[PDB]
């Protein structure tokens, strides 16, 4: 019952490749994802207002 | 048994239905023994249909199944992929069902 004791937390959000390339040093291994089509074909939950 | 003409006819039917194309074509790399792949759809097959597809011949008698090692460079490999025939990229599903 206290957030400071929590061991882990997970957030699912929506991004495009431009944000990831804003910081080239931080993010690696981007080549495997296929941006030509929807490579995250499944997006579990992530209830969003986007149609 | 499936043949090249069946795959061509299925592609023609899907183009008529105005079904969108899942993926894009691949231009070759600079490495020797690497060939282009103009396949823009995805097909799911069982594991025990793969040998028959591998033995398939095209209209002029050439090989119809192109393995992933040829176009791994200058392209991406979807999970579970085994090769490409005509317009389709074949993906092998280990637990695919059938009518017996």
């Amino acid at each position: 019952g206290d957030i400071n004791k929590a061991m882990f937390a997970i957030v699912s959000f929506e991004t495009c490749k431009a944000d990831l390339l804003k910081e080239k040093d931080r993010y690696h291994n981007l080549n495997k994802i296929d941006w030509q089509s929807s490579a995250p074909v499944n997006e579990p939950d992530h209830a969003t207002t986007t149609p | 048994v499936v043949s090249y003409k069946n795959l061509m006819r299925l592609d023609q039917i899907l183009t008529e239905n105005r079904t969108p194309t899942q993926t894009t074509i691949i231009t070759g790399s600079r490495m020797i023994d690497t060939k282009v792949i103009g396949a823009t759809r995805v097909m799911y097959v069982g594991s025990e249909l793969v040998p028959e597809l591998k033995a398939m011949k095209d209209l002029f008698g050439n090989k119809a199944f192109i393995e992933t090692q040829h176009y791994a460079d200058a392209g991406t490999i979807m999970n579970g992929e085994v090769g490409s025939i005509d317009k389709f990229r074949i993906i092998q599903v280990p637990e695919m069902l059938h009518w017996a």
